[PDB]
């Protein structure tokens, strides 16, 4: 859980550090400024779930333990906080985790192409540009499709993405 | 005792009250918004 | 991070007293600078600590030709900070041309706290568009810190100056100051004091004592704005990352507020949230659409209606956002602030990207344009003429406005891939 | 669905304040607003929810010249309500020309409740005729509700002033007050001060303080009218589910009313039925029939002797109904009322539309025709003059009034096929 969490935190910081270079600076300039707050948005969407998650069932894992004096109830709730966390993280679902992956490598390549020259790239960044913003839109509308279990939260945050029906056209 | 604890806790009778609690105010409110449709436009009135 | 914040101009003089006296109010301090002994939260956002129970505000202070600056000065709020840093015409070539001059020494005055200043995050401006000395010394100023500084941050707090009218020279004044707002600032906050005018005849029927009570509610969204800093939270405990969700590009930069209440003098999170989204409720003033919003609640805590007033606020379809792109309505919580009594327990604040503000600037273009054509209204004075002879600057500074309003109209369009 | 109502003149709001006074002591609330934690039903048919077990009731009072309205303010009944709604000749001209200049402030206030109103159903007046203040006011504000809503329900309780006799401007007051309830009001429930009157000198042998035992009977009335609303039932839980029977075309739009008990100091339901058609247990006092008739119950349910009893008054063969149509008294039942004791436990209500009241109207014309023939009734102020100079207005209302007398009688008769 450490190792994803850091992942995700990891993509975050390195995407402000691109809004840092572009803010202070043609076609190839506003088309990396669009897929890098596109990017931004799911980026930060990941994370904010899985603090949802941590939030919640954290308080119940406390109450428990403040509301019992008997050691197998505790032994128990470690057993039933590991269990949600590690499925709403969806590291127990393979397709989804496998793509979730995707998204941060191409993040993290997609950083250092944009810190390599603060001009714009048209020595080979056109070439590399397009692959990427193919294959981060059919990764995001792929994963979006596999989530969109049963709870409340998860639910109403998909909703928030066909308000505008974009990772239903991407 | 079977009766009795199937009376309260897994008390079926609460169910079956609200069941026909369910139609029969506050529809009044439900029915006219369907009058004028979606599976999930339902659930979103339902739920409040 | 830290952040020194920077005021110079009457105006903006006035709110950096207003928001330091309400940070006062909001922390448990003494107006001398005595931390309380009956006080959690953090008071070292921006105070350098000394040590009688001191924490001593990190803000810059500047003026020019000082009215109110001496108003200012004899106070019970002058002895919580002032590091002696007081240095002493209303037109943009009058501002520009003396800062021109003591450019130096003020960037002296900057590099002290800068290098006493460990940890830094941005530098905030307390400014006003047509303030007349500010005008143009601001915009210098600007200049020589963006120069000096790729590494920081720059928000600024402007006025826009709309009173439904005398001064003929405030859109060459607003053109000019606009341009350097445009190229020379990473983040703006825009406001109306027409808008303010219209809330504060709202809350009341004031006509005359306007200005104090439109600084209590700038200084409530100025709090608000940093309530998530100030109180630890979780994110957007940063400048940068409030900032970034905001900005999609830095084109469009210029950031909308809002204030739940309209007069000051159980509510869930959906019905503030619903009402944030009427225009009636914001304090600033085809279809226009908004390109990001993001939405701070302080107060009352439900801990599942959230996502429940979130599925709402999108089966209510008041606000479509921006075609081309994932344009989402963003919810944050923060704790309401402790010791200092409050009306209005649950209170929120917008921040957004929206087209609306292109019709105020293409008014201003269409005022200018007016006044330059009809060729009264530049006053001809000699600050002007050793600024530029020709007067072309200001013919440059409407073009990259008019390309400005162009980039906005395309953005307004479903199709902004590409440029132009 | 919720409704807000309107009380105007001295009478109304005594009314006002006596229904929402009971509905306080019907509902487990206190008179300070707070909801008893010994509390299944309904508190929020008219009240809008504040935090401190804060229901507050969603009421606007009205005044002019205010007499009473003092004795209402100084009062434990007014800390439930009053969201600061107060704002203040005994002629109609007098309330009408009042009402003409005010009417926008007002009307602001109600547009604040209208934006405060989430859901909204109808609007309730309570009104007086020939209260004086209240007449012409109340017609007056009518008609602006009606211009500015025609998506909403309006019913007005109001008195019929007829004690056998001083005023003598009464019938020009009642006549034009007639005029715009049967072309700008929706809903009329009307009832006689001598039928109450002579039931209160029924019960006892009162003739001094007769106006609060009317109070107790027209607060019985007004909550039995809302008991399907405020408890939940069935069907006519909307004003509208009510009203809708009730009236076969808007010129009979006039209500009837119906109390079972005389004398309020096992009866099946067959038996208050069969009285409940008896016109001396009728509150509101050829051949006139009825054009529709619902009955309302609240108490102890038999549940197969409805039916029984349904039979039973059908081959008693007490009231034969409207010819040319399928006129049916219809039957309502509804939980008695909780949290308050209770006499009569059986309690019935009647809302009919009769024939009756057209002698009552024409009383009123001729009186009206003989005063204005003899021509010294009219009492000849500004007010009257600066309305209307040549004072045809009048004589056009009791032509309308007319038309609806020639109206009620064509309906009388077999034949209403034809108009007219």
């Amino acid at each position: 859980v450490f190792k994803y969490l850091l992942s995700v935190r990891r993509v975050q910081a390195e995407l402000q550090h691109c809004w840092a270079l572009q803010m202070q600076r043609q076609t190839d300039a506003i088309k990396w400024r669009l897929r890098n707050h596109m990017a931004f948005l799911v980026d930060n969407l990941q994370y904010y779930l899985q603090v949802d998650v941590l939030e919640s069932q954290f308080s119940q894992l406390l109450h428990q333990i403040n509301s019992t004096r008997d050691f197998e109830s505790i032994r128990l709730a470690h057993d039933h906080f590991l269990s949600n966390l590690l499925a709403q993280s969806f590291i127990l679902l393979k397709p989804v985790f496998h793509c979730l992956n995707e998204i941060l490598d191409l993040c993290h390549s997609f950083c250092s192409l944009v810190s390599q020259n603060l001009g714009p790239l048209d020595e080979r960044g056109a070439a590399q540009l397009s692959i990427l913003v193919k294959g981060f839109s059919r990764q995001s509308s792929l994963l979006f499709k596999i989530l969109s279990h049963q709870i409340n939260s998860d639910l109403a945050q998909l909703l928030l993405r066909l308000d505008y029906n974009k990772y239903y056209t991407q | 005792n079977l009766m009795q604890t199937l009376k309260k806790d897994y008390r079926l009778v609460e169910y079956l009250q609200a069941m026909r609690n369910f139609f029969l105010d506050t529809m009044y409110d439900f029915y006219t918004s369907i009058f004028d449709q979606n599976v999930s436009f339902l659930n979103v009135q339902l739920q409040e | 991070r830290e952040i020194i914040t920077l005021q110079l101009g009457q105006c903006g003089n006035q709110i950096g007293f207003e928001f330091w006296k309400q940070l006062c109010a909001e922390h448990g301090i003494s107006p001398e600078g005595i931390v309380e002994e009956f006080a959690t939260d953090r008071k070292d956002v921006f105070f350098y600590q000394a040590d009688d129970e001191h924490y001593i505000p990190r803000a810059v202070l500047l003026d020019l030709e000082p009215r109110v600056i001496h108003s200012i000065l004899n106070s019970p709020y002058a002895k919580l900070y002032n590091p002696e840093n007081i240095y002493l015409g209303n037109n943009w070539a009058s501002g520009f041309s003396q800062g021109e001059k003591i450019h130096e020494d003020i960037f002296d005055i900057i590099d002290r706290e800068a290098d006493g200043s460990d940890s830094l995050e941005g530098f905030v401006l307390c400014h006003s568009i047509a303030g007349g000395t500010g005008s143009g010394l601001g915009s210098y100023l600007l200049e020589r810190l963006n120069d000096r500084y790729p590494k920081k941050l720059v928000q600024t707090y402007s006025v826009f100056p709309n009173q439904d009218e005398d001064v003929v020279v405030q859109p060459y004044n607003s053109l000019l100051t606009l341009k350097r707002l445009t190229q020379n600032a990473d983040c703006v906050v825009v406001l109306d004091n027409t808008a303010l005018n219209r809330i504060a005849t709202d809350r009341l029927h004031i006509q005359n004592p306007s200005f104090s009570q439109i600084n209590q509610l700038v200084s409530t969204i100025m709090s608000a704005s940093t309530t998530t800093l100030r109180y630890p939270g979780y994110m957007n405990n940063d400048l940068i990352g409030l900032i970034a969700s905001l900005i999609p590009t830095p084109r469009l930069h210029f950031l909308m507020t809002g204030y739940t209440p309209l007069t000051t003098d159980k509510t869930t999170v959906l019905d503030v949230m619903r009402r944030l989204l009427q225009p009636k409720n914001v304090m600033v003033s085809t279809n226009h659409c908004y390109i990001a919003i993001l939405n701070i609640i302080q107060g009352e805590v439900d801990p599942t209606q959230v996502h429940k007033s979130l599925q709402r606020i999108r089966e209510r379809k008041l606000a479509n956002f921006i075609p081309w792109g994932p344009a989402s309505i963003q919810v944050a919580l923060s704790r309401k602030s402790p010791y200092l009594p409050s009306a209005h327990r649950v209170s929120g604040l917008m921040m957004a990207n929206h087209t609306s503000i292109s019709s105020l600037f293409e008014r201003t273009c269409r005022q200018y344009d007016k006044l330059r054509k009809r060729e009264a209204f530049l006053e001809q004075f000699r600050k002007e003429d050793m600024f530029k002879d020709n007067f072309d600057e200001m013919d440059t500074s409407r073009e990259i406005v008019q390309q400005l309003i162009d980039e906005y109209h395309a953005a307004t369009r479903p199709d902004y891939i590409s440029w132009g």
